[PDB]
Protein backbone atom coordinates (compact mmCIF):
# COMPACT_ATOMS: atom_id res chain seq x y z
CA UNK A 1 0.00 0.00 0.00
CA UNK A 2 1.09 3.55 -0.44
CA UNK A 3 0.13 6.67 0.77
CA UNK A 4 -0.18 10.57 0.30
CA UNK A 5 2.90 12.74 1.16
CA UNK A 6 3.89 16.51 0.96
CA UNK A 7 5.75 17.50 -1.93
CA UNK A 8 8.12 20.53 -2.14
CA UNK A 9 11.12 19.18 -3.88
CA UNK A 10 12.86 20.28 -7.12
CA UNK A 11 11.48 16.92 -8.62
CA UNK A 12 7.78 17.63 -7.75
CA UNK A 13 4.89 17.40 -10.45
CA UNK A 14 2.43 19.05 -8.12
CA UNK A 15 2.16 19.39 -4.45
CA UNK A 16 1.68 16.16 -3.32
CA UNK A 17 2.54 12.58 -4.36
CA UNK A 18 1.84 9.25 -3.43
CA UNK A 19 4.92 6.75 -2.70
CA UNK A 20 5.48 3.70 0.33
CA UNK A 21 6.39 6.69 2.38
CA UNK A 22 6.99 10.62 3.26
CA UNK A 23 10.29 11.81 2.96
CA UNK A 24 11.71 14.75 4.55
CA UNK A 25 15.52 15.32 3.69
CA UNK A 26 17.54 18.22 5.08
CA UNK A 27 20.83 18.15 2.80
CA UNK A 28 23.78 20.89 2.99
CA UNK A 29 26.16 21.08 1.03
CA UNK A 30 29.83 22.50 1.71
CA UNK A 31 29.07 25.74 0.76
CA UNK A 32 25.73 26.78 0.85
CA UNK A 33 22.87 27.26 3.28
CA UNK A 34 21.01 23.56 3.82
CA UNK A 35 18.01 23.14 1.60
CA UNK A 36 14.94 21.28 2.82
CA UNK A 37 13.29 18.42 0.49
CA UNK A 38 9.48 17.09 1.09
CA UNK A 39 8.27 14.27 -0.90
CA UNK A 40 7.82 10.59 -0.90
CA UNK A 41 10.05 7.10 -1.24
CA UNK A 42 9.70 3.85 -3.03
CA UNK A 43 12.85 2.76 -2.48
CA UNK A 44 16.00 2.37 -0.45
CA UNK A 45 14.30 2.45 2.98
CA UNK A 46 17.85 2.54 4.70
CA UNK A 47 18.43 5.78 3.85
CA UNK A 48 15.79 6.72 6.52
CA UNK A 49 17.49 4.77 9.15
CA UNK A 50 20.87 7.06 8.96
CA UNK A 51 21.83 8.79 12.05
CA UNK A 52 21.76 12.25 11.05
CA UNK A 53 25.16 13.88 9.94
CA UNK A 54 26.86 17.14 9.66
CA UNK A 55 25.23 16.97 6.18
CA UNK A 56 22.16 15.33 6.10
CA UNK A 57 19.34 14.07 7.78
CA UNK A 58 16.52 12.05 6.88
CA UNK A 59 13.25 11.21 8.05
CA UNK A 60 10.57 9.33 7.42
CA UNK A 61 6.34 8.35 7.65
CA UNK A 62 3.90 6.64 6.25
CA UNK A 63 1.07 8.65 7.32
CA UNK A 64 -1.49 10.99 5.50
CA UNK A 65 0.56 13.92 4.60
CA UNK A 66 2.93 13.20 8.24
CA UNK A 67 6.09 15.13 6.36
CA UNK A 68 4.07 18.18 6.07
CA UNK A 69 5.66 21.42 7.96
CA UNK A 70 8.00 19.25 9.83
CA UNK A 71 11.47 20.50 10.52
CA UNK A 72 14.53 18.86 10.92
CA UNK A 73 17.91 19.60 12.50
CA UNK A 74 21.66 18.53 11.19
CA UNK A 75 24.55 17.90 13.42
CA UNK A 76 27.13 20.53 14.66
CA UNK B 1 19.21 22.76 -13.11
CA UNK B 2 18.53 19.24 -12.33
CA UNK B 3 19.53 15.72 -14.12
CA UNK B 4 17.06 15.30 -17.05
CA UNK B 5 16.26 14.50 -20.66
CA UNK B 6 17.03 17.56 -22.82
CA UNK B 7 16.59 17.18 -26.75
CA UNK B 8 19.84 17.66 -28.76
CA UNK B 9 19.69 17.05 -32.53
CA UNK B 10 22.30 15.03 -34.13
CA UNK B 11 23.14 16.26 -37.78
CA UNK B 12 25.12 13.38 -39.27
CA UNK B 13 26.97 15.81 -41.74
CA UNK B 14 28.41 17.87 -39.12
CA UNK B 15 29.81 15.05 -37.60
CA UNK B 16 31.31 13.48 -40.87
CA UNK B 17 28.84 10.41 -40.22
CA UNK B 18 27.07 11.58 -43.43
CA UNK B 19 29.77 9.74 -45.82
CA UNK B 20 27.89 6.32 -44.59
CA UNK B 21 25.03 7.85 -42.93
CA UNK B 22 22.73 7.73 -46.06
CA UNK B 23 19.42 8.56 -44.42
CA UNK B 24 18.03 10.30 -42.09
CA UNK B 25 19.72 13.58 -42.26
CA UNK B 26 19.71 13.34 -38.40
CA UNK B 27 17.93 12.30 -35.28
CA UNK B 28 17.09 13.29 -31.88
CA UNK B 29 19.18 11.61 -29.61
CA UNK B 30 18.21 13.47 -26.77
CA UNK B 31 21.10 14.13 -23.49
CA UNK B 32 21.23 13.95 -19.72
CA UNK B 33 22.62 16.82 -18.36
CA UNK B 34 22.08 18.51 -14.84
CA UNK B 35 23.20 18.41 -11.83
CA UNK B 36 22.86 15.05 -9.80
CA UNK B 37 22.17 16.79 -5.95
CA UNK B 38 21.62 14.85 -3.06
CA UNK B 39 19.13 13.19 -2.51
CA UNK B 40 18.71 11.34 -5.68
CA UNK B 41 15.31 10.80 -6.84
CA UNK B 42 14.15 8.02 -7.53
CA UNK B 43 13.02 8.50 -10.95
CA UNK B 44 16.42 8.94 -11.77
CA UNK B 45 16.54 5.18 -10.02
CA UNK B 46 19.96 6.20 -8.80
CA UNK B 47 22.32 3.47 -7.19
CA UNK B 48 22.85 2.50 -4.61
CA UNK B 49 26.82 3.19 -4.79
CA UNK B 50 25.52 6.36 -6.54
CA UNK B 51 23.60 7.61 -2.93
CA UNK B 52 26.64 6.67 -1.10
CA UNK B 53 29.11 8.35 -3.24
CA UNK B 54 26.67 11.78 -2.92
CA UNK B 55 26.46 10.95 0.56
CA UNK B 56 30.43 11.48 0.75
CA UNK B 57 30.25 14.47 -1.83
CA UNK B 58 28.47 16.16 1.17
CA UNK B 59 30.68 15.39 3.61
CA UNK B 60 33.67 16.84 1.56
CA UNK B 61 34.10 17.23 -1.85
CA UNK B 62 37.58 16.26 -2.13
CA UNK B 63 37.33 12.68 -1.62
CA UNK B 64 34.53 11.47 -3.75
CA UNK B 65 32.99 13.18 -6.78
CA UNK B 66 29.20 14.34 -6.98
CA UNK B 67 26.89 11.27 -9.03
CA UNK B 68 26.88 11.86 -12.71
CA UNK B 69 23.97 12.21 -15.08
CA UNK B 70 24.43 9.63 -17.75
CA UNK B 71 21.52 7.85 -19.63
CA UNK B 72 20.51 4.37 -18.68
CA UNK B 73 18.25 2.88 -20.89
CA UNK B 74 19.01 3.42 -24.67
CA UNK B 75 16.56 3.03 -27.63
CA UNK B 76 17.58 2.05 -31.44
CA UNK B 77 16.81 4.28 -34.87
CA UNK B 78 16.13 3.15 -38.02
CA UNK B 79 19.13 4.48 -40.74
CA UNK B 80 20.11 3.72 -44.29
CA UNK B 81 23.57 3.19 -44.46
CA UNK B 82 26.01 2.11 -47.02
CA UNK B 83 27.53 -1.19 -46.97
CA UNK B 84 30.03 -1.10 -49.51
CA UNK B 85 28.46 1.36 -51.40
CA UNK B 86 25.10 -0.80 -51.14
CA UNK B 87 22.33 1.40 -49.59
CA UNK B 88 21.16 -1.02 -47.10
CA UNK B 89 18.61 -0.88 -44.14
CA UNK B 90 19.30 -1.52 -40.77
CA UNK B 91 15.93 -1.30 -38.19
CA UNK B 92 17.77 -1.29 -34.95
CA UNK B 93 20.68 0.83 -34.65
CA UNK B 94 21.33 -0.27 -31.42
CA UNK B 95 22.62 2.61 -28.61
CA UNK B 96 21.41 5.45 -30.80
CA UNK B 97 18.72 7.88 -28.51
CA UNK B 98 18.78 8.54 -25.02
CA UNK B 99 14.84 7.30 -23.87
CA UNK B 100 15.80 7.13 -19.82
CA UNK B 101 18.57 9.51 -17.61
CA UNK B 102 19.69 8.53 -14.09
CA UNK B 103 21.94 9.11 -11.95
CA UNK B 104 25.19 6.51 -11.49
CA UNK C 1 43.34 12.43 -15.60
CA UNK C 2 41.03 10.03 -17.68
CA UNK C 3 38.14 8.13 -16.53
CA UNK C 4 39.47 5.40 -14.06
CA UNK C 5 38.43 3.43 -11.11
CA UNK C 6 39.88 4.94 -8.10
CA UNK C 7 39.50 3.93 -4.58
CA UNK C 8 37.16 4.81 -1.86
CA UNK C 9 36.57 3.67 1.30
CA UNK C 10 33.61 4.54 2.90
CA UNK C 11 33.04 4.36 6.36
CA UNK C 12 29.36 3.71 7.81
CA UNK C 13 29.79 5.93 11.08
CA UNK C 14 30.73 9.10 8.63
CA UNK C 15 28.18 9.01 6.57
CA UNK C 16 25.48 7.85 9.72
CA UNK C 17 24.94 4.72 8.28
CA UNK C 18 26.80 2.49 11.07
CA UNK C 19 23.31 2.76 13.02
CA UNK C 20 22.14 -0.52 10.87
CA UNK C 21 24.86 -1.38 9.66
CA UNK C 22 27.10 -3.70 12.51
CA UNK C 23 29.53 -4.91 10.19
CA UNK C 24 31.55 -4.21 8.40
CA UNK C 25 32.99 -0.63 9.76
CA UNK C 26 33.41 0.00 6.13
CA UNK C 27 34.25 -1.05 2.52
CA UNK C 28 35.72 -0.13 -0.77
CA UNK C 29 33.07 0.60 -2.82
CA UNK C 30 35.68 2.62 -5.62
CA UNK C 31 34.70 5.75 -7.75
CA UNK C 32 34.99 6.64 -11.13
CA UNK C 33 36.60 10.02 -11.91
CA UNK C 34 38.16 11.00 -14.96
CA UNK C 35 37.73 12.80 -17.95
CA UNK C 36 36.06 11.11 -21.38
CA UNK C 37 37.83 13.01 -23.60
CA UNK C 38 37.60 11.24 -27.05
CA UNK C 39 38.10 8.89 -28.30
CA UNK C 40 36.15 7.06 -25.75
CA UNK C 41 38.45 4.07 -25.00
CA UNK C 42 36.77 0.75 -25.89
CA UNK C 43 37.80 -0.72 -22.23
CA UNK C 44 35.14 1.57 -20.98
CA UNK C 45 32.84 0.30 -23.37
CA UNK C 46 31.18 3.26 -23.97
CA UNK C 47 27.65 3.31 -25.67
CA UNK C 48 27.39 5.22 -29.79
CA UNK C 49 25.18 7.99 -28.28
CA UNK C 50 28.05 8.48 -25.87
CA UNK C 51 29.96 8.65 -28.93
CA UNK C 52 27.93 10.79 -31.02
CA UNK C 53 27.60 13.28 -27.68
CA UNK C 54 31.41 13.20 -27.22
CA UNK C 55 31.65 14.50 -31.22
CA UNK C 56 29.00 16.92 -30.96
CA UNK C 57 31.17 17.94 -27.73
CA UNK C 58 34.07 18.50 -29.90
CA UNK C 59 32.18 20.76 -32.47
CA UNK C 60 31.27 22.90 -29.77
CA UNK C 61 30.54 22.92 -25.89
CA UNK C 62 27.69 24.92 -25.90
CA UNK C 63 25.61 22.37 -27.52
CA UNK C 64 25.96 18.77 -25.99
CA UNK C 65 28.62 18.28 -23.07
CA UNK C 66 30.93 15.97 -22.34
CA UNK C 67 30.60 11.47 -21.82
CA UNK C 68 30.59 11.05 -18.05
CA UNK C 69 32.69 8.78 -16.21
CA UNK C 70 30.29 6.32 -14.07
CA UNK C 71 30.31 3.06 -13.11
CA UNK C 72 28.76 0.44 -15.71
CA UNK C 73 28.55 -3.11 -13.36
CA UNK C 74 28.28 -2.97 -9.60
CA UNK C 75 29.41 -5.73 -7.01
CA UNK C 76 27.66 -6.38 -4.39
CA UNK C 77 29.02 -6.90 -0.78
CA UNK C 78 28.19 -8.56 2.53
CA UNK C 79 27.10 -6.76 5.78
CA UNK C 80 25.45 -7.37 9.34
CA UNK C 81 22.49 -5.27 9.45
CA UNK C 82 19.24 -4.32 12.12
CA UNK C 83 16.47 -6.26 11.05
CA UNK C 84 13.76 -4.34 14.04
CA UNK C 85 17.16 -4.90 16.39
CA UNK C 86 18.05 -8.43 15.58
CA UNK C 87 21.72 -8.95 13.44
CA UNK C 88 20.68 -10.45 10.27
CA UNK C 89 23.31 -11.42 8.03
CA UNK C 90 22.86 -10.19 3.97
CA UNK C 91 24.66 -12.13 1.69
CA UNK C 92 24.81 -9.70 -0.73
CA UNK C 93 24.08 -6.19 -0.70
CA UNK C 94 23.43 -4.85 -4.71
CA UNK C 95 25.18 -1.87 -6.07
CA UNK C 96 27.60 -1.35 -3.66
CA UNK C 97 30.79 -1.74 -4.59
CA UNK C 98 31.97 -0.68 -8.61
CA UNK C 99 34.35 -3.36 -10.54
CA UNK C 100 33.88 -1.73 -14.12
CA UNK C 101 33.90 1.77 -14.72
CA UNK C 102 32.45 3.41 -18.53
CA UNK C 103 31.76 6.38 -20.45
CA UNK C 104 27.80 6.75 -20.82
CA UNK D 1 41.58 -12.57 -37.21
CA UNK D 2 43.54 -9.62 -34.99
CA UNK D 3 46.95 -7.66 -35.51
CA UNK D 4 49.26 -5.83 -33.96
CA UNK D 5 48.93 -1.94 -33.51
CA UNK D 6 51.46 1.34 -32.37
CA UNK D 7 50.12 2.03 -29.03
CA UNK D 8 50.27 6.02 -28.19
CA UNK D 9 46.90 7.03 -26.48
CA UNK D 10 46.62 7.28 -22.49
CA UNK D 11 45.06 4.22 -22.22
CA UNK D 12 48.22 1.90 -23.54
CA UNK D 13 49.34 -0.56 -21.50
CA UNK D 14 52.57 -0.69 -23.74
CA UNK D 15 54.02 0.05 -26.51
CA UNK D 16 51.92 -1.87 -29.00
CA UNK D 17 48.36 -3.93 -28.73
CA UNK D 18 46.24 -6.41 -30.06
CA UNK D 19 42.93 -5.71 -32.15
CA UNK D 20 41.13 -5.82 -35.06
CA UNK D 21 41.94 -2.85 -37.07
CA UNK D 22 44.49 -0.02 -35.93
CA UNK D 23 43.95 3.16 -35.39
CA UNK D 24 45.17 6.58 -35.69
CA UNK D 25 42.64 9.32 -34.07
CA UNK D 26 43.24 13.02 -34.47
CA UNK D 27 41.43 15.18 -32.12
CA UNK D 28 40.68 18.96 -31.56
CA UNK D 29 38.84 20.25 -28.45
CA UNK D 30 38.06 23.94 -29.14
CA UNK D 31 40.92 25.47 -26.72
CA UNK D 32 44.02 23.55 -26.96
CA UNK D 33 46.22 21.69 -29.80
CA UNK D 34 44.77 18.82 -31.26
CA UNK D 35 45.93 15.65 -30.01
CA UNK D 36 47.60 12.24 -32.02
CA UNK D 37 46.21 9.13 -30.59
CA UNK D 38 47.64 5.49 -31.86
CA UNK D 39 46.22 2.50 -30.80
CA UNK D 40 43.86 -0.52 -32.29
CA UNK D 41 39.95 -0.80 -32.67
CA UNK D 42 37.26 -3.87 -32.25
CA UNK D 43 34.19 -1.93 -31.54
CA UNK D 44 32.44 0.94 -33.56
CA UNK D 45 34.14 0.27 -37.04
CA UNK D 46 31.69 2.68 -38.31
CA UNK D 47 34.06 5.37 -36.67
CA UNK D 48 36.90 5.08 -39.36
CA UNK D 49 34.07 5.30 -41.87
CA UNK D 50 33.47 9.49 -40.65
CA UNK D 51 34.62 12.15 -43.14
CA UNK D 52 37.26 14.24 -41.74
CA UNK D 53 35.86 17.67 -39.72
CA UNK D 54 37.50 20.62 -38.36
CA UNK D 55 37.63 18.24 -34.94
CA UNK D 56 37.73 15.03 -35.45
CA UNK D 57 39.81 12.15 -38.22
CA UNK D 58 39.71 8.92 -37.73
CA UNK D 59 42.18 6.62 -39.78
CA UNK D 60 42.06 2.87 -39.69
CA UNK D 61 44.06 -0.07 -41.16
CA UNK D 62 44.25 -3.85 -40.49
CA UNK D 63 47.88 -3.71 -41.38
CA UNK D 64 51.34 -5.04 -39.11
CA UNK D 65 51.94 -2.19 -37.68
CA UNK D 66 50.09 0.29 -40.13
CA UNK D 67 49.32 2.91 -37.34
CA UNK D 68 52.44 3.98 -36.95
CA UNK D 69 54.42 7.65 -38.01
CA UNK D 70 50.87 8.33 -39.70
CA UNK D 71 49.73 12.17 -39.81
CA UNK D 72 46.13 13.05 -39.65
CA UNK D 73 45.13 16.46 -41.17
CA UNK D 74 41.43 18.14 -40.02
CA UNK D 75 39.58 20.46 -41.98
CA UNK D 76 39.67 24.12 -41.76
NI1 LIG E 1 15.61 -1.18 5.68
NI1 LIG F 1 14.13 12.53 -17.18
NI1 LIG G 1 25.45 18.40 -34.56
NI1 LIG H 1 24.83 17.67 -3.31
NI1 LIG I 1 21.35 -0.61 -6.53
NI1 LIG J 1 39.05 1.17 -15.20
NI1 LIG K 1 33.54 8.42 4.35
NI1 LIG L 1 37.15 15.91 -25.79
NI1 LIG M 1 25.90 0.92 -28.04
NI1 LIG N 1 30.84 -0.31 -40.56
Amino acid sequence: PLVTCTCESPHCKGPTCRGAWCTVVLVREEGRHPQEHRGCGNLHRELCRGRPTEFVNHYCCDSHLCNHNVSLVLEA
Amino acid sequence: NYCKRTPLYIDFKEIGWDSWIIAPPGYEAYECRGVCNYPLAEHLTPTKHAIIQALVHLKNSQKASKACCVPTKLEPISILYLDKGVVTYKFKYEGMAVSECGCR
